[PDB]
């Protein structure tokens, strides 16, 4: 399980700051360009999760299709591949992993540029060039192959030569079928899986509660409200009382866009990451010991999650 | 050769077309240098704020008032830009660690796509890898990543192994494929077909066992040079 | 001229019901792109080509010739 | 080592080849099955 994108914030620092009056608005421009280095800040962020999630998933230049006809040899991919049963077409494992994956004060969130559906139909382009065409997809066009024989070239790829395939094939299917089983219910009882995922939206939920919380402070102010200061007292004073509710305000924003800046970027060293095990995991067969799971790897298969993505190496 | 050395070279004149008339190309380069410049102008641009002092100039108010107040006029300054300075240091220590990461990234594609040959799908451009070169730009490197393509694919019927005199044959390397009448073994990547013999195929067990398995003549290399 | 998205009420560009590659991005999978008389069009965008892979049993497909590629990274 | 159809492997007639040699390739089995 990879984090690959986080809630793409935006906060209007004028409304967060000040909100209505503007006897502190024209006090802020004071400051200068803090309020427009703010919001640049929290655009290239937001822009960035568009791009991490676009490099994880956008691997694939034709939404490839499975065929009707499920001929591939024993071996199961009914749980990972779409359900047409349901609303949005996850898979069943897609499925489990959005299930178990859960003010006005200038604070916004903007939508990713690709809806979950849209993941979705990568994840299942990435997956059925992946089951009808093996690693050739990626290299160039999608070239056909029968799914044993794509298995039989995998265990050729790990020193295991291909005949202990076929001769064992109905084996190997079954535990191939046994083991993505097995997925659902280690998914389903361990909450601790999906909780790299679940941090992702525990921080980002967690900064702006503390954002929003820092509103309340007085910050040696007579008041944490603009509205008391501005309704009791006279611009001589008014103004002094302002400047420490805006000077503390505007080191509460600098504060959770620094924490931002730094979570972005371990966002983006996790969405490269995932991107990498995209490439080498799933449109090949990686050589590299313990990349792609533990065990001389044969294939991953990419299913999408709220804010990440998840491996079936 | 003729036709890969030919296919290479018009690959090559390809690049300086695209990056002669293409302006956007280079845009990670001139991103890092558009930032730098961004983040500068930022910083010299918040030289003219008051920061709540009476003037955005510092020479304005030591030849204007005198010590007791220019000393809390001056605070506001220094307070303003030093707090204007510790935001361009931590956004340019962010920034210093997002061209690092992108440096190791250039370092490794140097010594395993140049120095090398790469295994890893889509390391070394998109294609099965067969090198690259590098190209030095302003505060950058460009790799130019030479790889095989498969471009011109053909549907052939397919077997995991073949059925001789009751032994099943799997090829040594290659694929056993038909052309609708007759059994060939051709390599994966690229079809040439060999007829099928002794020599590109190895038995294990008999016809029982394989799924898909086929009848077909195994040639013997040695039976017809034996005695004739 | 006046539409409702994911991303908020859209204005002044033309909604269309064929997709494209996204050329400028929305949100919430819409994008927008200034196309022929010309206007600000906007459109859900287009993931790719849709390709169903000729896949059977017994169907393999072999390249009988190839492209020497150079990219640029 | 001497070079022989073990080591090697046939794809044609010379003259594709930019820069082939002339020269014998030993076959393991001819004089083996003479003697």
């Amino acid at each position: 399980i990879l984090p690959v994108s986080m809630t793409k914030t935006s906060v209007d620092c004028t409304m967060y700051i000040c909100g209505d009056s503007t006897e502190c608005s024209n006090l802020l421009l004071q400051y200068g360009s803090f309020c427009t280095q703010l919001n640049r800040a929290l655009t290239g962020i937001a822009v960035e999760q568009d791009k991490n999630t676009q490099e994880v998933f956008a691997q694939v230049k034709q939404i490839y299709k499975t065929p009707p006809i499920k001929d591939f040899g024993g071996f199961n991919f009914s749980q990972i591949l779409p359900d047409p049963s349901k609303p949005s077409k996850r898979s069943p494992i897609e499925d489990l992993l959005f299930n178990k994956v859960t003010k006005f004060n200038g604070l916004t969130v903007l939508p990713p540029l690709l809806t979950d559906e849209m993941i979705a139909q990568y994840t299942s382009a990435l997956l059925a060039g992946t089951i009808t065409s093996g690693w050739t997809f990626g290299a160039g066009p999608a070239l056909q192959i029968p799914f044993p024989m794509q298995m039989a070239y995998r265990f050729n790829g790990i020193g295991v030569t291909q005949n202990v395939l076929y001769e064992n094939q109905k084996l190997i299917a079954n535990q191939f079928n046994s083991a993505i089983g097995k997925i659902q219910d280690s998914l389903s009882s361990t909450p601790s899986a999906l909780g790299k995922l679940q941090d992702v939206v525990n921080q980002n939920a967690q900064a702006l509660n503390t954002l929003v919380k820092q509103l309340s402070s007085n910050f040696g102010a007579i008041s944490s409200v603009l509205n008391d200061i501005l309704s009791r007292l006279c611009p001589p004073e008014a103004e002094v009382q302002i400047d420490r509710l805006i000077t503390g305000r505007l080191q509460s924003l600098q504060t959770y866009v620094t924490q931002q800046l730094i979570r972005a970027a371990e966002i983006r060293a996790s969405a490269n990451l995932a991107a990498t095990k995209m490439s080498e995991c799933v449109l090949g067969q990686s050589k590299r010991v313990d990349f792609c799971g533990k065990g001389y790897h044969l294939m991953s298969f990419p299913q999408s999650a709220p804010h990440g993505v998840v491996f079936l190496h | 050769q003729k036709l890969i050395a030919n296919q290479f070279n018009s690959a090559i004149g390809k690049i300086q077309d695209s990056l002669s008339s293409t302006p956007s190309a280079l845009g990670k380069l001139q991103d890092v240098v558009n930032q730098n410049a961004q983040a500068l102008n930022t910083l010299v641009k918040q030289l003219s704020s008051n920061f709540g002092a009476i003037s955005s100039v510092l020479n304005d108010i030591l030849s204007r008032l005198c010590p007791p107040e220019a000393e809390v006029q001056i605070d506001r300054l220094i307070t303003g830009r030093l707090q204007s300075l510790q935001t361009y240091v931590t956004q340019q220590l962010i920034r210093a660690a997002e061209i690092r990461a992108s440096a190791n990234l250039a370092a490794t594609k140097m010594s395993e796509c140049v120095l090398g040959q790469s295994k890893r799908v889509d390391f070394c451009g998109k294609g099965y890898h067969l090198m690259s070169f590098p190209q030095s730009a302003p505060h950058g490197v460009v790799f130019l990543h030479v790889t095989y393509v498969p471009a011109q694919e053909k549907n052939f019927t397919t077997a995991p192994a073949i059925c001789h005199d009751g032994k099943a044959h799997f090829p040594r390397e290659g694929v056993f494929v038909s052309n609708g009448t007759h059994w060939f073994v051709t390599q994966r990547n690229f079809y040439e077909p060999q007829i099928i013999t002794t020599d590109n195929t190895f038995v294990s067990g008999n016809c029982d066992v394989v799924i898909g398995i086929v009848n077909n003549t195994v040639y013997d290399p040695l039976q017809p040079e034996l005695d004739s | 001229n006046v539409f409702q998205t994911r991303a908020g009420c859209l204005i002044g560009a033309e909604h269309v019901n064929n997709s494209y590659e996204c050329d400028i991005p929305i949100g919430a999978g819409i994008c927008a792109s200034y196309q022929t008389s010309q206007s600000i069009i906007a459109y859900t965008m287009s993931l790719g080509a849709e390709n169903s892979v000729a896949y059977s049993n017994n169907s393999i497909a072999i390249p009988t010739n190839f492209t020497i590629s150079v990219t640029t990274e």
